[PDB]
RNA sequence: CCGAUAACGAACGAGACUCUGGCAUGCUAACUAGUUACGCGACCCCCGAGCGGUCGGCGUCCCCCAACUUCUUAGAGGGACAAGUGGCGUUCAGCCACCCGAGAUUGAGCAAUAACAGGUCUGUGAUGCCCUUAGAUGUCCGGGGCUGCACGCGCGCUACACUGACUGGCUCAGCGUGUGCCUACCCUACGCCGGCAGGCGCGGGUAACCCGUUGAACCCCAUUCGUGAUGGGGAUCGGGGAUUGCAAUUAUUCCCCAUGAACGAGGAAUUCCCAGUAAGUGCGGGUCAUAAGCUUGCGUUGAUUAAGUCCCUGCCCUUUGUACACACCGCC
C-alpha cells in the first residue's frame, strides 16, 4: 504493498515541463494508476537588476534579467504497489524529478 | 430622488446663461449620490464636460503636495462646506456653487508671445469649457489662501469664498482675479 | 433578534467594553501605566487616563476577530508610523510588555487561553461576554 | 468649567528661577523650564494628581508647590530611574533630574572637564566644530559665516 | 416553499481587489466579511455600498442572502469592488433563476447609472522604470 | 613572518571575505542566490546560467 | 496683522457677549466664535458645548475636525 | 491613427485573394479561419490582420476591378 | 529538506556549473575545435557531452585526454565516483558553427594568415556550408599603431526583436 | 503605404517578434489554493422564530470518510482585425465619430549603416608597450586616512503647519526574500523578563506547506491643541542603557530623558510629467557581521491641465547659399 506517492517536476521551460507532465500521465492511464491531477505550482520568477556598463560612465541604463522556474506536481495513487510497477522515467536534459511517498 | 450627500435635491439647480450650460453637469442625467467615482472622464478629449461639477469641485480642491491623494477628505470638506452654505445663505448649495462658477469664468483673457503691448499682444474671448476650469480652479484656490494661515478652516473658507462669488462682492479672490483678467484684456482689446 | 460584535460599530462598542471593565474593575493593572510610552514610536504617553482598559478592550475585540494571536502580533495591530525626524519614515511596532501585561491581565480575568499551540484565544465565557455587550451597545445605538 | 477668568489668575507664574506662561495648558507650560519636557511634565502632573485639562495660571499654592517637589525630587515619588537627565553623573555617580541653570552649569562643567582632559570631543567643543561625526565639509556653515 | 440549489457566486474587481459576492435564496440581506452592508470603516462610502440598493429598490433584493468576501486592494478599491460584486450578483441571479425580462431591466438601470457597476475598470498599475521614482516621471537632471 | 601574523587579521566577515568566484574581484559582487559573482561577470555570463531578458 | 493676543479664559466682558447673541446667528462654529470674540479657540469649543449642554444651540454635524452649530427655529 | 498595414500582410493578402478568390468571402471570421489552412502565418496578430485586409481587398474588388 | 538547498540556488548552482564547464572546455579544447557543451544531469549520474569538430583529437591516444578530462571534472565539482560519464560528439554542419568558425578563424589569424583573405576564406566557407548570411567584424590595431575595424557581411542578417536569438548564433 | 516613375529586383532598420496588463462562470487540474453544502461544536436571540446570525473554531485525500473550480494558481486554447455603421478621401492608401465589446493606442525588451581619439588597463588568469621586482609599486600585519573645513555647486530627505500635529480606536496590499562549495553571516511564530532598544527557551520553514490571512503607511473615526517660531521643525548638544564586531574614539546602529537652531512657501534661474499618470504614502531586493536620507521594484490614495504649435530648445525630409570640410565652438 500500500504505497502513494508524489512526484514533482520543476524545470525552466514550460514546453518540455508541459511533455513530461503529459507523457508521464498518459503512461500512467495505459498502466491503469488513477492520477491525482497536475497541480502546476506558482511561478519562481528570479530577478537580478545590474547596470549595464562596467565603468559607472554613462546615462545609468540598468539590464533586467530573469529566471521562470516552474514546478509540477502529480500524485500517483494505486491500491497495488507503485515503485515496482513503475521504474521508466524517460526524462530529458533540463528538467528535474524529484519522487516522495505520503510519509515524507 | 438622488439626494447628493443624503440631501440638496439636483432637480430645482438652473443655470441662468445657457453659455455653460453645456458643461454644467448637476442635471439629473448627472446627479449622483455622492461625488466620488473613477469614470476616467480625462481619458478623451470634452469628456470632464459630462463629469459632475461637484466631482470636479473636489478633484480640483486637493492641491499643495499635501494633498494629491486625500480624495475623502476632500469629499468630507465639501460636505462640510455645502452644509455651512445651506446654514448661511437658505437655498441649494449646489444652486450656490453653479452661481458661483457662472460668476467667476472669466468672459475673456489675453494671450500673445511677442512684444506684449500691458501683458500680451491680443485680447481673445474664452470657452465655455475654459469658463468652467478658470472657475473652479480660481474658487478652490481662494479657499486656499483663505484657509492658509488663519484659525478658520477650509470648510469655512470654501464657503464663503463660494457665497461671495455667488452673488459677486469683489471680496472673493475668484472675482477679484476674474476682474483683473477682464481689465488686462479690455486694456489689450 | 441576536446580536455579535460584527453587527456593531467597533468604535463605541470598544468604548462600551472599556467602560465596562473599569466598572467592574478587577484587572492585573502594572505598576507603570503612569509612564511608559505604548509603543517606541509615539513621542507622548497617551491623554487619557485609564487607557489600559481600553488596550485590554481592543485586544480583547481583536481575540475574537482571530484567535491565536501573540504578542508579537499584537505589537504588529499595534504597530504605528515613525517619523525618524530629519530621516524618512518607517513602521514601527507596539510595546511588547504592554501586549504581553494586557494579555496577562486577560488571563487573570480568565476570558483568554492559550491555545494547545501557540498564541491565545477567547474562551466561551469571554465570547459571552463580548456578545452580551455588543448586544446592549447595539440596543442603546438604536433608541 | 468654561466660567470667567478666576480672581487670583496670574498671568505669568515664578517657577524656581524662570517664568512660565499661564496661559497655555499646564501639561506644556512648565516644558519652557530647561531640564523639563513634554514627558516629563506629564509624568509628574501624573503623579502630582492635577487635572491635566486646566491652564497653569489658574493652578493654587499648594499644587504649584506639590509640583515644585516633585520636579526637585522625582526618585522618591516613583518616577523610574531611566527617566532623568544626569543619570550616574560623572562627579559623584548619583541619579539626578536637573531642573534649571543647574544644568546650565552641569553642561558648562563637563564641557570645560572635557577640555582640561584635552578629549577629541573637548577640543572639537573648543574649535566650534561638530562632535558627533559629522561631515563638516558641506553644512554648518551659518554658524561660521 | 422549500426549493433549494438557488445560489449564484460572481466576483467583481477593482486595482486587484477582489470580492465575490454568494448571493442566495432567502430572506433578503446583504453582508460584507459577516458585517453590515450599512457599517463599513471608510463610512463616506457608504452611499458607494448602499448606491445599487438605492437604485434598484429593496423590493428586488428582499428575496436573496448575500455574503460578500473581500481578500485584496486598498479601502475604497475595497468598496468599489463590493458595489459592483453585488451589482453583477444581483444580475446573474436574475439572469438564471427568474426572466431576462427582468435581467434587461434592470441591467439597463445599472448600466446608464454607472457603467463600471457591471464593467470592470482594466487599468491597474504602471511599472517603474530606472530613470525616475515612478513610471513616468524622471529624476531632476542638472546641466551645470 | 611566521603562522601567528601572516594571516591573523579576521576576515570571518566584511567585504574582504567574499570575492568574485570568477574573477576575484572584491567590488560589485552579488550574493543573490548564491551567485557570488561579480558585477561584470554575471552580464559575461547570465546566457550560461540561464538569467535571459524578458523586458 | 501682527498678533492675536486671544483670550485664553472668559470674562464679565466676553461671558454675556458670549451668551446674549451667539445663539442668534446662522452659522456657529468655533472658528468664526473665536474670530468674532478675540478668544483662543479651545475656549471656544468648550464654550460651545457648554451653550449645547445648556440646549440653546442646534448642532447640525459634529465632526472630528469640523463642527457646526445654529441658533434654534423661530415660529 | 497608426493603422497603416504593411507589405507583409498587404503582398500576402493580395497573393492569397488571387490564389483562392472562390473560398474567400466578405466575412471577416470566415476569413482569418481560410487562412490558416491556405497558408502559414506565424503569428495569430499577422493572421488576423492579413485577413482584415482581405475583407477590405475583397469589398473593393465586388465594387470594382482592384489590380489584383 | 535541510541538507538540500532550495530550488532557487540549485538551479542559480546548475546554471554556475555549466558556465565553470563551458569556460573549462573552451580554455582547454580551444584548439580541437570546440563548440559546445550539453550537460544531461540525473539523480543516478550525470553525462557530459563536448560538441566539438575533432572526436579524434580531443579522445588523446586511447582515450587517454578524455579519461584526464573526466578525472579533473570529477575532481573539480567532487562528483562520487563512477557517476559522471563524458562523451564527445561531431557537430553537424560546421560551418554553422560561429563558436567554431571564430576559433579557426583566430587559428588562422594566430597562425599568421593576412587578415583579409582569412576573413574572406571564412565567410565564403559559412556560406558554402549554407546559411541565409554571414558577418564577420574584425576590431584592434590592424596596419600602424591607430586601432581600426573590418566587417564583412553577405547575405541575410536580422538584428532587432526575438528571432535573432534562435537564428543569429554569435561567437 | 498608395501611387507616379530610368529604373528593375532586393537587404537591413521600422513593423512583424518576445515578455507584460486587461476578458474569459468556456477546457484541464488541484490536502502546499480554495468555495459551496453538510456534521460536531462555541456565543447571542430565546418573546419564538432556528433552513436565525457570527466563527481565519474542529472535520468531511485521515482514504471512502461530500461535491465543485466562481474566487487563487498555471497550461493549452480563444479574443481585436480599423472588423461593423456614418462622414471625409484621387473614393486608393487611410483619417474622424459611433455601436457592440474587457480591451478600438497597456507598458517594456530587442533594435540598422557610419562614427566618437566619449568611459573603463581600479572587473578579469582580456591585453601590447613602458615602470618596479627583495630596503618591492609583490604580499602580509599594526595604526591613521579616504569623513578631515573661511567657501561654491549637484542628486536628495525633512519641513515651514489647522487640507495640520498629538493621543486612542477602527481598518485594507503586492512585488519579493529567507539557513550559504570556499563562507563563519538566514526569515522568524509562540512563551517568559525588561519601560524601550533588547535578552532568555521552545519550535516552524531549503518554502502556494513556516514567518504569513504578510493585521504596512497614507487614509477613516473620536480627543487635545488654537495662528504663536506654538503641542509646527528636530538640527545642534549632555547624560545613560543595549546590539554587531577582534576592535565603535573622529560618536556603526538602536533606545530613553533633556535643547527646540534656522525655517512663516523661497530672487535671478531651472527639472520632470498626459491616466491608474504626476503627486502623497508606506513595503520588498541590492549594498548588509552592524545598518538606507541611495538605487532598483511593488502595492495604496489619486488628480489639475492638454488632444495643439513650431514661439524657445532641438530632430527629420526637400530646395537653396557658402570663401566651412578639425566642418559656425568653422573661417576670417
Ligand atoms: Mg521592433
Ligand atoms: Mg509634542
Amino acid at each position: 504493498a500500500i504505497h502513494r506517492i508524489r512526484i514533482t517536476l520543476t524545470s525552466r521551460n514550460v514546453k518540455s515541463l508541459e511533455k513530461v507532465c503529459a507523457d508521464l500521465i498518459r503512461g500512467a492511464k495505459e498502466k491503469n494508476l488513477k492520477v491525482k491531477g497536475p497541480v502546476r505550482m506558482p511561478t519562481k520568477t528570479l530577478r537580478i537588476t545590474t547596470r549595464k556598463t562596467p565603468c559607472g560612465e554613462g546615462s545609468k541604463t540598468w539590464d533586467r534579467f530573469q529566471m521562470r522556474i516552474h514546478k509540477r506536481l502529480i500524485d500517483l495513487h494505486s491500491p497495488s504497489e507503485i515503485v515496482k510497477q513503475i521504474t521508466s522515467i524517460s526524462i530529458e536534459p533540463g528538467v528535474e524529478v524529484e519522487v516522495t511517498i505520503a510519509d515524507a | 430622488d438622488i439626494k447628493l450627500f443624503g440631501k440638496w435635491s439636483t432637480d430645482d439647480v438652473q443655470i441662468n446663461d445657457i453659455s455653460l450650460q453645456d458643461y454644467i453637469a448637476v442635471k439629473e442625467k448627472y446627479a449622483k449620490y455622492l461625488p466620488h467615482s473613477a469614470g476616467r472622464y480625462a481619458a478623451k478629449r470634452f469628456r470632464k464636460a459630462q463629469c459632475p461639477i461637484v466631482e470636479r469641485l473636489t478633484n480640483s480642491m486637493m492641491m499643495h503636495g499635501r494633498n494629491n491623494g486625500k480624495k475623502l477628505m476632500t469629499v468630507r470638506i465639501v460636505k462640510h462646506a455645502f452644509e455651512i452654505i445651506h446654514l448661511l445663505t437658505g437655498e441649494n448649495p449646489l444652486q450656490v456653487l453653479v452661481n458661483a462658477i457662472i460668476n467667476s469664468g472669466p468672459r475673456e483673457d489675453s494671450t500673445r508671445i511677442g512684444r506684449a503691448g500691458t501683458v500680451r499682444r491680443q485680447a481673445v474671448d474664452v470657452s465655455p469649457l475654459r469658463r468652467v476650469n478658470q472657475a473652479i480652479w480660481l474658487l478652490c484656490t481662494g479657499a486656499r489662501e483663505a484657509a492658509f494661515r488663519n484659525i478658520k478652516t477650509i470648510a469655512e473658507c470654501l464657503a464663503d469664498e463660494l457665497i461671495n462669488a455667488a452673488k459677486g462682492s469683489s471680496n472673493s479672490y475668484a472675482i477679484k482675479k476674474k476682474d483683473e483678467l477682464e481689465r488686462v484684456a479690455k486694456s489689450n482689446r | 433578534p441576536g446580536v455579535t460584535v460584527k453587527d456593531v460599530n467597533q468604535q463605541e462598542f470598544v468604548r462600551a467594553l472599556a467602560a465596562f471593565l473599569k466598572k467592574s474593575g478587577k484587572l492585573k493593572v502594572p505598576e507603570w501605566v503612569d509612564t511608559v510610552k505604548l509603543a517606541k514610536h509615539k513621542e507622548l504617553a497617551p491623554y487619557d487616563e485609564n487607557w489600559f482598559y481600553t488596550r485590554a478592550a481592543s485586544t480583547a475585540r481583536h481575540l475574537y476577530l482571530r484567535g491565536g494571536a501573540g504578542v508579537g502580533s499584537m505589537t504588529k495591530i499595534y504597530g504605528g508610523r515613525q517619523r525618524n525626524g530629519v530621516m524618512p519614515s518607517h513602521f514601527s511596532r507596539g510595546s511588547k510588555s504592554v501586549a504581553r501585561r494586557v494579555l496577562q491581565a486577560l488571563e487573570g480575568l480568565k476570558m483568554v487561553e492559550k491555545d494547545q499551540d501557540g498564541g491565545r484565544k477567547l474562551t466561551p465565557q469571554g465570547q459571552r461576554d463580548l456578545d452580551r455587550i455588543a448586544g446592549q451597545v447595539a440596543a442603546a445605538n438604536k433608541k | 468649567m468654561s466660567l470667567v477668568i478666576p480672581e487670583k489668575f496670574q498671568h505669568i507664574l515664578r517657577v524656581l528661577n524662570t517664568n512660565i506662561d499661564g496661559r497655555r495648558k499646564i501639561a506644556f507650560a512648565i516644558t519652557a523650564i530647561k531640564g523639563v519636557g513634554r514627558r516629563y511634565a506629564h509624568v509628574v502632573l501624573r503623579k502630582a494628581d492635577i487635572d491635566l485639562t486646566k491652564r497653569a495660571g489658574e493652578l493654587t499654592e499648594d499644587e504649584v508647590e506639590r509640583v515644585i517637589t516633585i520636579m526637585q525630587n522625582p526618585r522618591q515619588y516613583k518616577i523610574p530611574d531611566w527617566f532623568l537627565n544626569r543619570q550616574k553623573d560623572v562627579k559623584d555617580g548619583k541619579y539626578s533630574q536637573v531642573l534649571a541653570n543647574g544644568l546650565d552649569n552641569k553642561l558648562r562643567e563637563d564641557l570645560e572637564r572635557l577640555k582640561k582632559i584635552r578629549a577629541h570631543r573637548g577640543l572639537r567643543h573648543f574649535w566650534g566644530l561638530r562632535v558627533r561625526g559629522q561631515h563638516t565639509k558641506t553644512t554648518g556653515r551659518r554658524g561660521r559665516t | 416553499s422549500k426549493g433549494p440549489l438557488q445560489s449564484v457566486q460572481v466576483f467583481g474587481r477593482k486595482k486587484t481587489a477582489t470580492a465575490v459576492a454568494h448571493c442566495k435564496r432567502g430572506n433578503g440581506l446583504i453582508k460584507v466579511n459577516g458585517r453590515p452592508l450599512e457599517m463599513i470603516e471608510p463610512r463616506t462610502l457608504q452611499y458607494k455600498l448602499l448606491e445599487p440598493v438605492l437604485l434598484l429598490g429593496k423590493e428586488r433584493f428582499a428575496g436573496v442572502d448575500i455574503r460578500v468576501r473581500v481578500k485584496g486592494g486598498g479601502h475604497v478599491a475595497q468598496i468599489y469592488a463590493i458595489r459592483q460584486s453585488i451589482s453583477k450578483a444581483l444580475v446573474a441571479y436574475y439572469q438564471k433563476y427568474v426572466d431576462e425580462a427582468s435581467k434587461k431591466e434592470i441591467k439597463d438601470i445599472l448600466i446608464q447609472y454607472d457603467r463600471t457597476l457591471l464593467v470592470a475598470d482594466p487599468r491597474r498599475c504602471e511599472s517603474k522604470k530606472f530613470g525616475g521614482p515612478g513610471a513616468r516621471a524622471r529624476y531632476q537632471k542638472s546641466y551645470r | 613572518g611566521h603562522q601567528q601574523l601572516y594571516w591573523s587579521h579576521p576576515r570571518k566577515f566584511g567585504q574582504g571575505s567574499r570575492s568574485c568566484r570568477v574573477c576575484s574581484n572584491r567590488h560589485g559582487l552579488i550574493r543573490k542566490y548564491g551567485l557570488n559573482m561579480c558585477r561584470q561577470c554575471f552580464r559575461q555570463y547570465a546566457k550560461d546560467i540561464g538569467f535571459i531578458k524578458l523586458d | 496683522r501682527d498678533k492675536l493676543n486671544n483670550l485664553v479664559l472668559f470674562d464679565k466682558a466676553t461671558y454675556d457677549k458670549l451668551c446674549k447673541e451667539v445663539p442668534n446667528y446662522k452659522l456657529i462654529t468655533p472658528a468664526v466664535v473665536s474670530e468674532r470674540l478675540k478668544i483662543r479657540g479651545s475656549l471656544a469649543r468648550a464654550a460651545l458645548q457648554e451653550l449645547l449642554s445648556k440646549g440653546l444651540i442646534k448642532l447640525v454635524s459634529k465632526h472630528r475636525a469640523q463642527v457646526i452649530y445654529t441658533r434654534n427655529t423661530k415660529g | 491613427m497608426g493603422r497603416v498595414r504593411t507589405k507583409t500582410v498587404k503582398k500576402a493578402a493580395r497573393v492569397i485573394i488571387e490564389k483562392y478568390y472562390t473560398r474567400l468571402g466578405n466575412d471577416f471570421h470566415t476569413n482569418k479561419r481560410v487562412c490558416e489552412e491556405i497558408a502559414i502565418i506565424p503569428s495569430k496578430k499577422l493572421r488576423n490582420k492579413i485577413a482584415g485586409y482581405v475583407t477590405h481587398l475583397m469589398k473593393r474588388i465586388q465594387r470594382g476591378p482592384v489590380r489584383g | 529538506m535541510a541538507v538540500q538547498i532550495s530550488k532557487k540556488r540549485k538551479f542559480v548552482a546548475d546554471g554556475i556549473f555549466k558556465a565553470e564547464l563551458n569556460e573549462f572546455l573552451t580554455r582547454e579544447l580551444a584548439e580541437d575545435g570546440y563548440s559546445g557543451v550539453e550537460v544531461r544531469v540525473t539523480p543516478t549520474r550525470t553525462e557530459i557531452i563536448i560538441l566539438a569538430t575533432r572526436t579524434q583529437n580531443v579522445l588523446g591516444e586511447k582515450g587517454r585526454r578524455i579519461r584526464e578530462l573526466t578525472a579533473v571534472v570529477q575532481k573539480r565539482f567532487g562528483f562520487p565516483e563512477g557517476s559522471v560519464e563524458l562523451y564527445a560528439e561531431k557537430v553537424a554542419t560546421r560551418g554553422l558553427c560561429a563558436i567554431a568558425q571564430a576559433e579557426s578563424l583566430r587559428y588562422k589569424l594566430l597562425g599568421g594568415l593576412a587578415v583579409r583573405r582569412a576573413c574572406y576564406g571564412v565567410l565564403r566557407f559559412i556560406m558554402e556550408s549554407g546559411a541565409k548570411g554571414c558577418e564577420v567584424v574584425v576590431s584592434g590595431k590592424l596596419r600602424g599603431q591607430r586601432a581600426k575595424s573590418m566587417k564583412f557581411v553577405d547575405g541575410l542578417m536580422i538584428h532587432s526583436g526575438d528571432p535573432v536569438n534562435y537564428y543569429v548564433d554569435t561567437a
